[PDB]
């Protein structure tokens, strides 16, 4: 009975209980039983009637479902806040989520279950602190709630509701004798989350009760954090609390004015120089025994400029904006350090500034820098190396020269992190297989762009060549996409995506010279995808063959010229001409095709079939299996 | 009305006749609302656990309006 | 023994009696009656005990304490009535203001005085008139009292009787031969209030009784009040009367459809054209000798619009609902002059509903001509500049430009409304001594929060000059708040109020702004308070150093290039480099701190306990007065 | 102490409650208590209706 179950189901969600009861005259309990387990994949989700009842906030239905009938709280659910799809998730636990003070105090009262564990083994009490009540919580833990269990990530519940402004929930789980040194094993501390949106009075009432300032594993102290998230007010609370350590109050604010210079958010400039300028001060307050940063090397990015060591060189710098933004970096650099993802963010954003008043030269060191550093730490770089064909492509369409060794630089870190895209694509089983594979996906066509980039220039040689190098090393990877194609199909296609971006300048896919360069660089040019097609077959199934007759002169003659067997004869038993789709294309093939004898003997026995098992070479096998 | 139909409208007309009936008690106009819980608690014919739990989804001056336009003893 | 009085009164607030009768038991009669002569300052009354007993209504209270020992009800108390304090108050005067008949019933048969004036000399016939009780007026002339009681402002019996609709009281009380035109203080009269309310009963009443129109202070008929508010029943009984001409008739009605163009109760748009044409209808059925309107010049702020010269005029513009606010305010304007209380608030309340729709320019033309007029009549504007502040905030906070001249013409308002304030705190002694000092403090916050409007909006050469020039004026009258801070001292001190409407989002105390504009345009920054602290104190200590340091080192930056000496100590002899909240404010006023040996030979008069007293000039002492 | 005071308070509170009766006997213990039966029992008879009172004033020498 679907039917009546979905009209069970419409009624209980839609809050239509008087239908809900008319659907309940004295129906058997083995349908009534069958209600109960109408999982159903409604919407796309696991949800039963009672989770849908706790879902929309009908305190009638609910006592129409459990306080007169039968069914239980505990079935697999959805909570798909922050598409968080958990399975196990319980009537509880939802309805905490939705914040339903009625509810909740029903489904406390009868006596459900107030501790149930999902899958991300998160209580509903954490839910009720994700949304930010007070009586919920207040509820929930004078009926016997542990504080203790915490996520997956062993985020504990006053850490989410210290991420939110939550004070009162916050205030209130402390007050239940809560300690704040929940460290997950992410690394915060409870405050990290509150020093993050700048909820003043969480940072205020944690300080109260006995904060206890803990590095995360990331080796960023809270006061760090709240610096690099460039919230001033809990800088202050952070430095007003527990010890002053005047060392750790200065680099806290040497982090302030460094992350002032260079975010998005917050481009206060003279705020950057007043917050330097005190922190300099601080390290010439004293006369004697004043410390002194350490020195660091000139990183070609920020340019030659060492740091600032004296206040002097501070006043200098007062009007001069590129050097403040420059010492912002450098100063991210030495505190922030250069191993965290924090420091990667500010550094794009500058080279951004850059990007847009066309001073490339600049622009192409300090991003070539922060994807270094993205490349050293391991991180995904998929975006980046997407910004960096964006801007080459924007580069050569200004009428403006790339220089060799940047994109050599670029195409080695790309075949690097194409590497590790596809070692996370064959080692990750299930958790990030399909998101890792869309990172392979995404890092092909942006090899393929800053490949054309580099045809689409006056190259050098030798740098010229160690692009070649690269590129051969790419390609002796092999890399296949999602749709089984080889390189040589995406560079012979016209299918293949084109960044939105100024891509569309120069990445005209099908490009001759990057299949060019992409062939006489040494590749498999039978590498026939698992849809049976081939490069030949690729370039047959083209609809704009007119346009680029130059550029479709040389593919074919380099295929042919290289390998391409112009009979492929694909699993769909089409040979490579009969899908010319174009009068042009059939007759470049038959003028470049062959006389082969042992092919078209190999296209005689194929359709009059012949046994070949083991009577010809198995070599010959393959060759028929090629066919 | 019906008027005694033998399955179709006992299990459909009383469903359209509740709904109404919910639907008219909710906007505020619930005297033609009792008036369809009538008809459908007449259509169904089974009205002994309704009676029970019809009576505890609605507030108490509904219940008191209800029973005094309710004459089917 | 003041405190068993009060606990007298709270057992006799819930009318227990008999617990009364057990304290009473054992105490000598003469003790207890001094005991319960009056209560001490709980709830700010200081009154005798059966006074408020009989307050509250509790009459078995009354009944036992007067049975036993008859104590004289005359033992007067600091009755609270009508929110504020009316002390010389009697027991049955107290009773006949809440209302209890049984109450003054048994008092005055057991002994009292029938016309026992309070500070405001209130009869207790008075208070029996101002709750409407008409068995209670029966009793009061059942003993006979007064009719001609003067009040504070010589008020009659009928004009509260007229303020309420107790036409039983007016019909009795004028029964009782009370003349109806008893001219109170401000020319009101019985008709003027009956006018006033809206009881057409009455107004027939006081003329079947031969009641006579007559001009108030203001000059204006009865007629012409119903008029001035929106109560058009009152106007055609009265027009029933047909004593007055047809001139008369024309602009009571006409003023009558101009009160209900603009009004909070009432905006029935529609019978405000009926109004204006049925004046206009009967001033153009003269045909020969017809009359007419005289004319008036369209004031800049009422639009540029006349009144009405042809039938066809507003027979057109019926339909234009915002030009009939504007023709319903001039013809108000025209008629009740200048000089009338109620003439601008409606323009107030025009202004108010142009800010709800965001056209602030026209609400910013309405307000100054209401902010004008109300400055011509010397009345008390401190709230309607307020307004201005409020609505400039909320321009700057949405992004708008304000128009500098306006700034100009509010500040020019705001500076002669101080020194208008100024003279009326050095001659109110005791009348509103507290109240005119609350009006001085928030003018002078009203007066910052222009000024830092002025400073965010944007200001040509011609408007910064004509916005200092206000400023210079001011600061020459040297403002001195209730603790004695000055203009500077207030736009440094962060415990300066905000105003809780979009003020707080505009203006914020401290303000860099704010101080650096009052510096330069001359404002002394050697100021000192009553309490010693000088501009530099405030500063220093600070609540939140680093979440708003571009405020607090401009401040610093701007205040000693002013010429504070950073040696100027308080009364409690504390520097401005002491009484530093965090150590950013000790480094920021050291890096300014010029050291001079003439401040350290100061420093050292007082630490050595130097004989200072009579062997220097007047003049240095003064300079080491400042330390 | 307060216990004489409590059966006055209480007394006339149970008369409010409904307990006439019941607040004559709660009070009755109150007036055993008290020494100064002449001025006691004229003030009784204001606080609550003679016809009571007299039911009240029964109690007493009884």
């Amino acid at each position: 009975m679907e039917g009546l179950a979905g009209y069970v189901y419409k009624a209980a969600s839609e809050g239509k209980v008087l239908t809900l009861a008319a659907l309940l005259l004295n129906r058997s309990e083995s349908d009534i039983r069958y209600l109960l387990g109408y999982v159903s994949q409604q919407g796309g989700q696991r949800s039963t009637p009672l989770i849908i009842a706790a879902r929309n906030g009908h305190a009638k239905v609910v006592r129409l479902l459990l306080e007169h009938y039968r069914v239980q709280t505990q079935q697999t659910g959805t909570v798909r806040f922050d598409g968080y799809v958990i399975d196990g998730a319980t009537a509880l636990w939802c309805a905490a989520g939705a914040g339903h003070f009625e509810v909740v105090k029903l489904l406390v009262s009868h006596g459900a279950n107030v501790n149930h564990t999902t899958v991300t083994n998160s209580t509903p009490l954490r839910a009720a602190c994700f949304d930010g009540r007070l009586d919920i919580v207040k509820y929930l833990v004078e009926n016997n709630a542990n504080i203790s269990i915490a996520n997956k990530y062993d985020n504990t519940c006053l850490m989410i509701a210290a991420y939110k402004g939550h004070t009162d929930v916050v205030r209130y789980l402390l007050e239940q004798r809560a300690d704040p040194n929940a460290k997950a094993h992410c690394g915060a501390t409870a405050l990290h989350f509150a020093a993050e949106a700048g909820h003043i009075d969480i940072v205020k009432e944690l300080i109260k009760w006995r904060a206890a300032i803990v590095v995360n594993g990331h080796g960023m102290t809270p006061l760090k954090v709240a610096a690099e998230s460039c919230k001033a007010d809990v800088v202050e609370l952070l430095l007003s609390h527990a010890d002053c350590d005047r060392r750790s109050r200065i680099e806290a604010l040497e982090l302030l004015g460094a992350s002032f210079a260079n975010d998005r958010e917050n481009y206060d400039i003279i705020k950057t120089y007043h917050y330097l300028y005190l922190a300099m001060l601080e390290r010439f307050q004293d006369g004697d025994n004043i410390l002194e940063k350490e020195v660091l090397p000139p990183i070609h990015a920020y340019g030659n400029r060492t740091e600032c060591r004296n206040p002097q060189e501070l006043e200098s710098i007062r009007q001069d904006r590129d050097a403040l933004h420059m010492e912002g970096l450098i100063v991210r650099e030495r505190i922030l350090g250069a191993d965290n993802i924090d420091v990667s963010h500010p550094i794009i954003y500058r080279g951004a500034v850059y990007a847009d008043n066309m001073e490339f030269e600049q622009c192409i060191k300090l991003w070539l820098h922060a994807l270094h550093l993205r490349q050293k730490g391991n991180r995904n770089t998929h975006k980046d190396l997407l910004r960096f064909a964006q801007v080459f492509s924007q580069m050569i369409h200004l009428n403006e020269t790339v220089k060799a060794p940047d994109i050599e630089c670029v195409l080695r870190c790309s075949v690097l992190e194409i590497e590790q895209s596809m070692n996370r694509v064959k080692n990750i089983s299930d958790a990030d297989v399909h998101n890792a594979m869309d990172n392979y996906e995404c890092n092909l066509y942006t090899f393929l762009y800053l490949v054309c980039i580099s045809t689409k220039t006056q190259c050098s040689e030798e740098d010229q060549c160690k692009i070649n190098k690269q590129i051969y090393n790419l390609i002796h990877l092999d890399p296949r996409t999602r749709e089984g194609f080889t390189l040589l199909h995406l560079a012979v296609n016209s299918n293949t995506p084109v960044d939105d971006f100024h891509t569309n300048d120069v990445c005209s896919f099908p490009n001759a010279l990057v299949t060019k360069l992409l062939l006489d660089c040494g590749a498999e040019v039978n590498a026939v995808d698992n849809e049976g097609n081939s490069a030949l077959h690729i370039i047959v199934q083209y609809n704009r063959p007119i346009s680029d007759f130059l550029t479709l002169h040389s593919i074919i003659i380099s295929l042919v010229e290289a390998g391409a067997h112009t009979d492929m004869t694909n699993k769909q038993n089409k040979t490579p001409l009969d899908k010319s789709t174009t009068g042009v294309s059939e007759i470049l093939l038959k003028t470049q095709m062959k006389m082969s004898l042992k092919c078209l003997a190999a296209r005689a026995v194929r359709a009059n079939d012949i046994n070949y098992q083991d009577q010809i070479p198995r070599t010959l096998e393959e060759f028929v299996g090629f066919h | 009305l019906p008027d005694l139909k033998d399955a179709e409208a006992v299990q459909k007309f009383f469903l359209e006749e509740i709904q109404l009936g919910e639907e008219l008690l909710a906007q505020g106009e619930y005297e033609k609302g009792v008036d369809h819980l009538t008809n459908a608690i007449a259509v169904c014919g089974q009205p002994q656990q309704l009676l029970q739990v019809l009576q505890q989804t609605l507030p108490p001056p509904v219940f008191q309006m209800l029973l005094t336009k309710l004459p089917t003893i």
